[PDB]
């Protein structure tokens, strides 16, 4: 609390709450447009999710 | 109503492979589309189940159930607005010209929502997409609404 850590979380949560890490994003959702999302995730760990 | 369109009964004789004048419940989705109705497959699925009708076990039909199911699907044809179809694909690609990159439309039509096979996706792009890899959806949606 006194760190600022809890205040940084606050300010975060006011905003864009949930924030997904890219691989953690690939794996779980590739299946949605399976062909085009898998290619993206594999082809660039980040560029993929994009 | 008849306007009694008796050609719906003549088209049921073209889709019944046994000639007994019954059409299975698995054919009713595609035959409503062939009579000039586009109900989504989840809608065709719901209605069926809604009426405690299981498409999982053997099914038969009679014209006396298929006629009122086509008349219950015929009110939903007011959902077929072409402004929203062309504006959907206009938000799908940048710049002021209606072109989807080939593989974007093919992977979205196979994996997003109601799964269309990649065989049917290739049969719907065949002729409208040339070797530049860019599908002009102004003429593509025009030809899709020509059938």
């Amino acid at each position: 609390r006194c760190n600022g850590v809890l205040e940084g979380i606050r300010i975060c949560r006011k905003g864009f709450p949930s924030r997904v890490l890219y691989a953690d994003f690939k794996q779980r959702y590739r299946v949605l447009n399976a062909s085009a999302i898998p290619e993206g995730q594999f082809m660039d760990s980040k560029k993929a999710s994009e | 109503s008849k306007a009694a369109a008796d050609d719906f009964k003549e088209a049921f004789l073209l889709f019944d492979r046994t000639g007994d004048a019954k059409i299975t419940a698995s054919q009713v989705g595609d035959i409503a589309r062939a009579l000039g109705q586009n109900p989504t497959n989840a809608e065709i699925n719901k209605i069926l189940g809604n009426p405690s009708k299981e498409e999982m076990n053997a099914a038969a039909i009679t014209f006396e159930e298929f006629l009122p199911m086509l008349q219950a699907a015929a009110n939903n044809k007011d959902q077929g607005t072409f402004e929203d179809f062309v504006e959907g694909l206009r938000v799908f690609d940048k710049e002021g010209n209606g072109t989807v990159m080939g593989a974007e439309l093919r992977h979205v039509l196979a994996t997003l929502g109601e799964k269309m096979t990649e065989e049917e996706v290739e049969e719907l792009m065949k002729g409208q997409e040339d070797s530049n890899g860019c599908i002009n959806y102004e003429a593509f949606v025009k030809h899709i609404m020509s059938v």
